[PDB]
């Protein structure tokens, strides 16, 4: 019973590890790696 | 201008005059208008 027990343990550890990364989907660091590449893809009309 | 930044600049560039060589000032006048996106015209 306790081997199930510490199986059971195990795997929830798992599924709240994912259960918050999928919650926190974009990363603030991510987004502004993202934001950046939005902003050097703009500015076509200045240099035109 | 109809709810739009313009503005206005002169600008002056050194030209020479021919038998005599003179340096002398040519004048002109020149606008630009802000786009929508931020750029400036």
């Amino acid at each position: 019973k306790t081997v199930l027990e510490k199986s059971k343990a195990g795997a929830q550890s798992r599924f709240d590890s994912y259960g918050k990364l999928y919650d926190e989907n974009i990363n603030a660091g991510e987004n502004q790696a993202m934001t950046l590449r939005a902003s050097a893809a703009g500015l076509t009309t200045a240099v035109q | 201008y109809k709810s739009r930044l313009y503005l206005l600049w002169l600008e002056q560039k050194e030209i020479t005059k021919q038998y005599q060589t003179e340096t002398d000032y040519r004048y002109e006048l020149k606008l630009a208008h802000i786009r929508y996106d931020g750029t400036w015209n």
